[PDB]
């Protein structure tokens, strides 16, 4: 019996510990999202990767999950790890809200979530979870956040983040093309298509690669939108005029 | 070698080495002898040191009025039985308010200890009790080994050395059964100088006698109470 | 309904000496208005050295004597010694009140010598109080046998009285003389009176008779 | 029963008769109501005799441990506190319980009362007891915080003679401890029958 | 059995209790303090039995503060207050329910002063102004006389004042003394203890 | 009794394309008020409402665990819930405490989101549902609503009809009773827009 | 006795869990099924040999109804489809005795899911071996979905899983289009299992079962014979 | 129930999870702590920010009481539910008995939560050390650390993670008594010995004070900025 | 290649509890003697680093007013075996209202020193010494990791054992007073230790029947250095 367990919870000998390290190797392909901010509105735009040709496209959303009433996530990695994590963090936000009649701040969610996901590294003989995720949010003490978490259990707030396949292409390059607290949500949705044109290597940006959807605060209202297929094309081709005139001016 | 590892494994040959290695353990421990007469139960020990200035490990413990013991193995091992034994034989005493019989007595600890020797990750109990006591039939030597597979027998000795011990009872078992107390001792005193090396023997402070009687109580009797007993025994023949 | 108690009667007596102590009892075990048997004593001997008195419910009385019995023999075989009178009396105070929410209808008192050769008694009550005293009754008749010992031993409400001690002549017709008051207007005063005697060398015992109505 | 305890500048005085019955049958006349928790520290006994005697014995357990790990001994608020939580536990099971705390400390003196219900106060002056409402009477006459220390003697002690005398449940003789810096002293005991003789005339 | 009261301004809370702890028919302490502070800016007072004033109270204390600790940042009032009334509701079917009758007062930067009523059976309340105890009955009545929703802090002390010499004309308990707090911008703030000299 | 402890009284009645409910403002112990604000009508969606009357700690506690039951089930799924649906989500509710009853009595009315249509039902403590075409009641003051909408109400009423009978149903009713009072609020809904109306009523 | 409670499915250092990627493959040598939904309801069709002439066909099924409109056929091994098929049966009814509602289609692939992912994560135990397809008729619109032992799931409009699944998808994808009726669809079911069924295809050697409004029913051998005929 | 024994003696009496745990505090980034009589100063170097995101959420000093700080290395991970559990602990001292912790009372906590934690089943042990700074009653400031075995160990001074024995070499030579004497002159002793590791320029430092009387205090990247700029010059001047 | 926790060896002894004896070679030595004055009882502290506080570690650490410790091996999980020797001590005094003989306190410290498993993990890596004074006059204990206890008359345990133990034969006799049994010790750790002696890498600890358990501090503890 003794023999037969694989003791994923023990370090090596190096200090470091494997098993995490391979579930944050598995991290690195299957899946791309990205999100930013810098005013009022933030925005996660998820790359799909299923595109076949025969397929419903219902749920709302496929990487998009609506946690709370003024919150959401996106998802990236083992996708049945993920939809145990999600109704999971989803009835964590419901019994804060039993508790003190209030809607739950945007932070204090990650941390109580990075704290069910850090047990599994540390006892029990278990496999981890290997899932990183993304979360947007609004809340009454600091306004619109953007946060990251990684199977290690560890989380932190950002401005600028993906997780692609290409997610190191990607940060060097939004390091490259940013404001500070004033890239408002329409040049932010402009770079938004400028950056998953490079990292996806599929070309021409078909519009039902990408899913797109906004947080946007109303004044009772944090309208969480996911926006159609519509004025996404649209919104490729805008990218797709100027470019040509950029680069002929060149 | 991979059949010796575990309780559970049987050998190809059909023995579980894992109880014979404990066979081993009781081996280490310093030797000590039993016997009884028609009406007497005498077990004497042979302590162990390990400097000078240390004392002497002591073996025969005090069970009930009626029954003692005395160990050899690991010493842990020795007082998680003894706890055991004092708890079944005071409860019967609480309940029946008798005494509880010595046969009746061992048939709970070979029941106890062949538990760990069948299930997984438990080892065996390494303790070599040789039992005297008094039932209504008299005396009786009783000894168990970690096999949990337990002897009635009238003279045996056990520990590091006792195949010599061995030898001189059984030239002599003749006599036992007629002999009063005061040679029936220095019967038993004549089997631990042989189970010796040819220099030191029995200098009153690495020895320890008990009786149970029948007028008498279980006694311990240690280091200088022994020297009643100790003397009268000639030189070892050379 | 089923009533789980009842009251058996008995009478117990203590007094401490200079070096003995004195432990007697009755030899009546009755309830109702009938006699179950005229010979049961209550002296106990736990040590050579310690007596103890059990009065009130026989049920109760005969389990919590085997409870302290059971428990000298573990002192013994963890410690290599035996109990003290002192010793005993504050065991006995955590025994009687772990059944705190369901009690010993048991009225006890100890008495026996301490480490340098005196006299000692201690006195309970059903839920593990306790003091230490010069002299103690207990039972039915507790509150007849009480004031005379505080004239006679106590030397209480007296003018001009001198104070000698208690020699054990003195001692033992006064026992004698405070049983024979009791059985006269107490119903449940026995027939023989078991008097135990702990002094340095061992446990006397003495019986006297009674009347027998 | 009765005791009383007041704080004054000298430290702490507490005092209790001694007598404890049974119905109408007095059992004894010598019965210590002022059990010694520590060399620092004192409880009273008001209700339940045994059931002061276990829990008050069970803190005296309690914080020697304190001491063993932390190097120090522990304050009178945390004693009491702990005493209020243990109690607490069993609320309406039917203990009966009515001690107070008494010690110096590093805060200056300590006297905090105790309930069975859970009550847990701080205060100057205290009566506990079936006699107790006699006690306050003559106390509140007589308290001052500048008391003298012989001063403070004669007022505890005839405060109690005064609540044996009106009470059928209080009597026996008078005991009286004195809290100071370094520890508790035993004052004095004496009896009642000979403080009637001294107070008469 | 005892008294506290409730008023509540534009900008601020004002609260005030007694300070009696009695006992059988003496009292026992003539300073006590029915007021716990959990945050800076939030009171609260309670009212019952022996035990349970004392230990419920300080349980909510305890987690209050630590909610400050993990977090950097204060509750609301109102989530405080809706807090305690969650904790009394899990424990009333239970085999020890807490018997006490609270209010709790606070301000909040955001949506200003709020004042809370609560009882033994948990149910919340805000209130312009509240009490508890038996003088509540007397007492209520002189408030909403000359309640003002626009009431000035220094006209609010002497409507407390007209409001407890009453309560020493027409009730037959003692009560001699009263502490006062008062809750605003800038935190709690004691005022003075106001009394009625019984010599 | 323990219903009577703090009073109470919740009344819904069905119209045309529309259905209105209303309740009464008093939050008081047995004979003394402590406010008028006390809310007894909470939301569930959009065009649908639930009441609730009874013990008010029972009020407020159901009204938290009914919500944090609704939140979970309108995000699992995509979709609002019909008004049949909240019916057999609270009486599992109220259930499940069969032996430790909430003593409260619930009364939902909303339309249908798809057709709109409305729907009315109450339920006792233990969640026996009774669904109706006309009008619910629960309350302390029960019989003295009955007699108002046997008498006064009609089969087809347009939105304004509607809120002059459901508002002389409870200005004559709860004026009769003692432990309910101290002002009404109304509630009318429709599929175009909603209508929250307060009335002047005796704060004797 | 006890159990393990330890995973026995790890992540290998290529990131890859290993035990998942064979259980496929034993979905991958299973009978070939095939699934259209065509704008009324659904089609699920199987195909079913007996290994000689002694068994009795018409003794166990493979298409199976899990509530009044919902069925659910698989591709894979035995036993382990006899195990969540009685648990999807059970979690029909505790939504039903909560909600007074029929179960949706949507939430019940949320739940048979969530057995298979709790089942390939915890203590001692090996995934299962099947997947699984699942239609109905909630609400008008019709639904299909097919989970695998991983524990994700889809939303199809055609697939088929089994053996050559690679060549029936293609053969679908120059197929299926949007307007179909449901008996077109079942002439095009069965036209994509004659790619990979033996010589001759009876009414026993398939087992076809359909959605409507008027719910899931299975059909029955003598108008499987009809639709067999006039086929190819 | 994953019953298991993970960490076993050696062949030659040694505990092999225990030594290869301390490993992974010698690659966090380092933290120095000293002591003064009035004042305290710790603060951590390495910072690495990425200097265009969020950096209020990356602190690695935090408050366990009014009076507690603390500072720590490893694994971020497995160091902030230490914190938690400390706090809770520290609260609940309070509901007992009355005055707040004091620092010795807490770094016993977290180390018999640590050594218990490498004696049981099923679990591997912590991959953090710290650094517990505090003033407690009476006004006595004193620091102490924590092995991942569970020995907490009193100090002057001390310097953890990745390049500490560099440091705490450099420490031993230049601890003086009169190092301690001014309050921001026991900060530069603190900012010449971060400068003496990983690269800290100023940029990568983050220092924060206690004057035994208030909350942590950090001062923003302009005394760090003002500091430095003074050592560097009291440098320039004497070499 | 894994065995189990529990496991004998083919000499039939075991593993981690044989493993567990090599442990305590590597913590300080520590040497305690009996006198029939007293008990003297001492350790040194193995001082790595100039900026580290002296008196924050400690060896010397009571039980109860009449009994002392000295541990060496392993520190941190000594702290366990400490508490549980403290309570124990105050079960015993609350129950019989006595004081517990130094001999019991010791065994039911041996009994917890040999319970780990797979059930309700590994052996205890320290090694102690007990002086203590009960009423049968002072006394000396020194258990093991294997559970095993024994009177001593002068143990010298720790990385310099055997070649203390050695030089201890030669200087003790019955008949010591504790004025030089104190001072007999000093010489002894004076010749093992590392660093030269003085009032801070040592401290020492006597009991004595009279007064309770006294530890040394560096006041009255350099008397004796400049007096060896």
């Amino acid at each position: 019996s003794r023999r037969y367990d694989s003791r994923t919870t023990i370090f090596s000998p190096e200090g470091r510990l494997y098993q995490v390290e391979y579930a944050m190797e598995a991290i690195g392909h299957a899946g791309t999202c990205l999100g930013i901010l810098a005013n009022d509105g933030v925005l996660l735009a998820a790359e799909r990767r299923n595109i076949h040709k025969l397929l419903d496209e219902v749920f709302f959303s496929e990487k998009i999950y609506k946690l709370n009433e003024d919150m959401a996530c996106s998802v990236a990695g083992i996708t049945s790890d993920a939809n145990v994590l999600t109704n999971e963090l989803r009835l964590i936000a419901q019994r804060y809200l039993l508790q003190y009649q209030e809607p739950i701040p945007c932070e204090q969610l990650v941390t109580a979530l990075c704290d069910i996901k850090q047990a599994y590294t540390q006892f029990g003989g278990k496999r981890p979870f290997g899932v990183s995720l993304l979360y947007i949010g609004w809340d009454k003490h600091y306004g619109f956040q953007l946060y990251q978490s990684d199977p290690s259990g560890n989380y932190g707030g950002w401005k600028a983040t993906c997780i692609g396949n290409n997610s190191a292409a990607a940060v060097s390059m939004l390091k490259q093309d940013y404001k500070e607290g004033e890239m408002t949500l329409k040049s932010a949705l402009a770079l938004a298509i400028k950056v998953l044109n490079k990292t996806m290597d599929v070309s021409k940006l078909s519009a039902e690669k990408v899913e797109i959807a906004t947080l946007t605060r109303e004044n009772g209202k944090t309208v969480i939108r996911v926006l159609k297929q519509k004025e996404v094309e649209q919104l490729i081709k805008k990218h797709e005029e100027e470019e040509a005139k950029a680069e002929r001016e060149k | 070698n991979q059949y010796d590892n575990d309780v559970t494994v049987w050998s190809p040959q059909g023995r579980i080495h894992q109880i014979e290695y404990a066979m081993e353990a009781v081996k280490q421990g310093s030797a000590t002898v039993g016997l009884k007469s028609k009406t007497h139960a005498v077990l004497v020990a042979l302590k162990r040191a390990q400097s000078e200035l240390a004392a002497h490990q002591k073996k025969i413990l005090h069970v009930d009025n009626h029954i003692g013991i005395s160990i050899a193995g690991l010493t842990a091992d020795a007082r998680l039985l003894c706890n055991f034994m004092r708890q079944e034989c005071l409860d019967s005493r609480f309940v029946f308010d008798r005494p509880l019989p010595v046969s009746r007595l061992v048939s709970l600890i070979g029941s106890k200890t062949q538990i760990p020797t069948q299930r997984y990750g438990r080892r065996p109990y390494g303790v070599g009790l040789l039992i005297a006591g008094y039932d209504d039939m008299g005396p009786h030597i009783f000894q168990t080994c970690p096999s949990a597979n337990y002897f009635d027998c009238r003279a045996m000795s056990i520990g590091a050395r006792s195949q010599s011990a061995r030898t001189y009872l059984e030239r002599h078992m003749s006599e036992f059964m007629e002999c009063n107390l005061n040679e029936l001792v220095k019967h038993g005193l004549r089997a631990l100088r042989e189970t010796l090396p040819a220099e030191q023997d029995l200098t009153t402070k690495n020895v320890s006698i008990g009786i149970v009687g029948k007028d008498l109580e279980f006694t311990i009797y240690d280091d200088d109470d022994v020297s009643p007993f100790l003397e009268g025994l000639e030189e070892r023949p050379q | 309904r089923f009533s789980p108690y009842v009251f058996n009667g008995g009478t117990i007596l203590a007094i401490a000496g200079e070096d003995f102590a004195i432990v007697a009892s009755d030899t009546r075990l009755s309830e109702g208005f009938s006699i179950h048997t005229r010979d049961s004593p209550k002296c106990y001997k736990l040590t050579d050295k310690t007596v103890i008195g059990c009065s009130g419910f026989h049920g109760d009385c005969l389990t919590l004597t085997k409870i302290i019995e059971a428990r000298l023999k573990m002192y013994k075989h963890s410690n290599n010694k035996a109990m003290t009178t002192g010793a005993i009396a504050a065991m006995l105070s955590t025994i009687l009140y772990s059944r705190r929410f369901f009690p010993y209808y048991v009225y006890n008192i100890i008495g026996g010598l301490d480490e340098e050769g005196k006299g000692a008694v201690y006195s309970f009550d059903p839920v593990g109080s306790y003091q230490r005293d010069s002299f103690k009754a207990g039972g039915s008749a507790s509150a007849m046998l009480q004031p005379l010992l505080d004239n006679q031993v106590g030397f209480k409400n007296m003018q001009n009285v001198e104070h000698v001690p208690l020699s054990l002549d003195r001692a033992m017709r006064l026992v004698k003389d405070v049983f024979i008051s009791a059985a006269e207007r107490d119903v449940y005063t026995g027939d023989a009176l078991r008097i135990c005697i702990v002094t340095k060398e061992g446990i006397r015992e003495e019986t006297v008779s009674l009347r027998k109505d | 029963t009765t005791t009383l305890a007041f704080k004054f500048r000298h430290g702490v005085i507490v005092a209790a008769d001694s007598r404890a019955t049974a119905g109408a049958y007095i059992a004894s006349q010598t019965v210590k109501k002022v059990i010694e928790i520590n060399p620092y520290l004192l409880g009273t006994m008001a209700g339940g005799a045994a059931d002061c005697s276990f829990w008050e014995r069970l803190l005296a357990r309690q914080c020697r441990i304190y001491e063993l790990r932390n190097k120090e001994r522990i304050s009178v608020a945390a004693a009491s506190k702990l005493l209020a939580n243990m109690v607490y536990q069993y609320k309406g099971m039917g203990l009966s319980m009515g001690t107070m705390i008494c010690g110096w400390d590093k805060r200056g003196p300590g006297l905090y009362y105790v309930d069975s219900e859970g009550n847990r106060i701080s205060g100057a002056t205290f009566s506990v007891g079936s006699g107790s409402v006699y006690a306050y009477g003559v106390m509140d006459r007589g308290y001052s915080y500048d008391l003298e220390v012989e001063q403070a003697y004669d007022l505890a002690r005839r405060a109690i003679y005064q609540a044996t005398y009106r009470d059928a449940y209080s009597g026996g003789a008078v005991n009286l401890y004195h809290v100071r810096e370094d520890g508790w002293i035993r004052v004095s005991s004496d009896n009642v029958a000979d403080l009637h003789e001294k107070y008469s005339g | 059995m005892e008294y506290l009261i409730g008023i509540q301004g534009p900008d601020y809370v004002l609260v005030a209790s007694d300070r009696v702890a009695a006992s059988n028919i003496v009292q026992m302490k003539d300073d006590h303090d029915k007021m716990f502070k959990m945050s800076e800016k939030i009171l609260l007072l309670c009212v019952g039995e022996a035990g349970d004033t004392v230990q419920f109270a300080e349980y909510i204390q305890k987690n209050v503060q630590l909610y400050k600790m993990r977090n950097g940042y204060e509750l609301s009032p109102t989530a405080a207050a809706n807090f305690t009334r969650r904790n009394l509701a899990d424990c009333l079917r239970s085999r020890t329910p807490y018997h006490v009758n609270l209010l709790l007062a606070g301000y909040d930067e955001h949506e200003g002063p709020a004042l809370y009523y609560m009882d033994y059976l948990a149910a919340l309340a805000k209130a312009p102004f509240a009490a508890h105890g038996y003088g509540a009955f007397l007492t209520l009545s002189i408030l909403d006389r000359y309640y003002t929703p626009t009431i000035s802090r220094e006209r609010a002390v002497e409507l407390l004042r007209k409001c407890l010499e009453e309560l020493q004309k027409r009730f037959i308990l003692n009560l001699p003394t009263f502490s006062v707090r008062i809750i605003d911008k800038n935190g709690i703030h004691d005022l003075d203890n106001i009394s009625f000299p019984k010599q | 009794s323990i219903m009577s402890y703090n009073g109470g009284a919740v009344m819904a009645m069905k119209g045309k394309n529309c259905v209105a409910i209303a309740a009464d403002r008093r939050f008081g112990i047995q004979a003394q008020m402590v406010t008028t604000d006390f809310q007894k009508i909470f939301p569930m969606g959009d065009r649908l409402y639930i009441g609730l009357a009874g013990l008010a700690t029972d009020v407020q506690t159901v009204a938290q665990r009914l919500k944090f039951r609704l939140n979970l089930y309108e995000l699992k799924e995509g979709r609002q819930i019909k008004p049949y649906t909240l019916m057999s989500m609270v009486a599992n509710l109220l259930y499940e405490k069969r032996f430790g009853p909430y003593y409260t009595e619930p009364v939902i009315a909303g339309l249908d989101p798809k057709t709109f249509k409305p729907f009315i039902c109450s339920l006792d403590l233990i969640g026996c549902p009774m669904v109706t075409d006309d009008f619910v009641v629960s309350g302390t003051c029960a019989e003295q609503m009955y007699g108002m909408c046997e008498s006064l109400w009609e089969p087809n009423m347009d939105p304004d009809h509607l809120f002059e009978t459901i508002s002389q149903a409870m200005l004559n009713a709860v004026d009769r009773d003692a432990v309910s009072g101290m002002g009404v609020i109304v509630h009318i809904i429709e599929k175009d827009k909603i209508t929250t109306r307060t009335l002047k009523a005796r704060m004797d | 006795e006890r159990g393990y409670s330890f995973s026995l499915t790890t992540f290998s250092p290529s990131g890859k869990l290993v035990q998942i990627e064979y259980a496929l493959a034993a979905v991958a040598g299973g009978a070939p099924s095939v699934g259209i939904k065509a704008a009324n309801g659904v089609v699920l069709a199987t195909e079913k040999k007996q290994k000689s002439i002694l068994y009795d066909e018409r003794s166990v099924h493979k298409v199976e109804p899990i509530t009044k409109h919902i069925g659910l056929v698989y591709s894979g091994m035995g036993p382990d489809y006899r195990v969540l098929v009685h648990r999807a049966r059970k979690l029909a009814q505790q939504y039903y005795l909560v909600y007074q509602e029929p179960i949706p289609t949507a939430q019940l692939v949320q739940r048979v899911a969530s057995v298979m992912q709790e089942y390939t994560q915890s203590g001692g135990v090996r995934p299962f071996g099947v997947s699984l397809l699942i239609c109905g008729w909630n609400e008008g619109r019709p639904y299909l979905f097919q989970s695998d032992p991983s524990g994700a799931y889809f939303a199809w409009k055609a697939t088929a899983m089994g053996k050559n699944y690679v060549n029936g998808k293609t053969f679908l994808e120059k197929r299926y289009n949007e307007d179909l009726e449901l008996e077109d669809a079942i002439h095009t079911a069965i036209l994509t299992l004659k790619e990979s069924f033996e010589g001759q295809m009876t009414e026993d050697n398939i087992e076809v079962g359909i959605c409507n409004e008027a719910g899931f029913r299975r059909l029955t051998p003598t108008e499987v014979k009809d639709y067999l005929a006039a086929i190819a | 129930s994953y019953d298991r024994a993970i960490t076993v003696f050696s062949p030659d009496g040694h505990l092999f999870q225990v030594e290869y745990a301390q490993e992974a505090v010698k690659k966090g980034s380092t933290a120095v702590g000293v002591r003064g009589r009035d004042i305290v100063v710790l603060g951590v170097e390495k910072k690495s920010v990425a200097k265009l995101q969020d950096e209020r959420t990356v602190r690695k000093i935090c408050a366990l009481d009014d009076n507690v700080c603390m500072a720590f290395a490893g694994l971020t991970a497995d160091a902030r539910i230490v914190i938690n559990r400390a706090r809770v602990e520290c609260q609940s001292h309070r509901l007992t008995v009355e005055d707040p912790v004091t620092v010795e009372y807490i770094t016993r906590y977290i180390a018999s939560l640590k050594q218990r934690y490498t004696q049981s089943n099923g679990r591997r042990p912590f991959g953090i050390s710290a650094l517990i700074v505090g003033f407690d009653f009476d006004g006595t400031p004193r620091l102490y650390q924590t092995d991942p075995s569970g020995t907490y160990h009193a100090w002057k001074a001390n310097a953890i993670g990745r390049g500490a024995k560099s440091v705490r070499e450099f420490l031993e030579k230049n601890y003086t008594d009169e190092a301690i004497e001014t309050d921001d002159l026991t900060i530069k002793l603190v900012i010449k010995a971060l400068l003496e590791v990983v690269q800290s320029g100023g940029k990568n430092i983050e220092l924060a004070v206690m004057r035994r009387d208030q909350s942590l205090k950090i001062l923003n990247p302009e005394e760090i900025e003002k500091y430095v700029a003074e050592i560097e010059k009291e440098k320039e001047e004497n070499e | 290649y894994d065995r189990g926790v529990n496991t004998f060896s083919p000499e039939g002894r075991l593993f981690q509890v044989e493993y567990a004896i090599e442990a305590i070679k590597l913590g300080s030595t520590a040497i305690g003697i009996q006198t029939s004055e007293g008990v003297c009882l001492a350790v040194e502290k193995r001082i790595t680093s100039p900026l580290m506080e002296p008196s924050s570690i400690e060896k010397i650490v009571e039980i109860d007013a009449h009994i002392g410790c000295a541990m060496s091996g392993l520190i941190a999980d000594a702290k366990t075996l400490i508490d549980k020797a403290r309570v124990e001590t105050q079960n015993h005094w609350f129950t019989y209202n006595e004081t517990m003989t130094v001999e019991s306190v010791t065994q039911a410290v041996s009994n917890l020193a040999l319970q780990f498993g797979e059930e309700d993990s590994r052996p205890f890596g320290v090694a102690l010494l007990f002086g203590g004074v009960d009423e049968k006059g002072p006394q000396l204990f020194h258990m093991d990791p294997s559970g095993t206890f024994v009177q001593c008359d002068a143990r010298a345990i720790g990385s310099a054992s055997e070649g203390a133990q050695s030089s201890l034969q030669e200087v003790y006799h019955k008949s010591m007073t504790l004025k030089e049994a104190i001072k007999s010790s000093l010489i002894i750790l004076k010749q093992v230790m590392e660093e030269k002696l003085n009032a801070t890498n040592i401290e020492l600890a006597t009991v004595q029947p009279g007064q309770n358990f006294h530890m040394f501090t560096k006041e009255e503890l350099e008397e004796v250095i400049k007096d060896i």
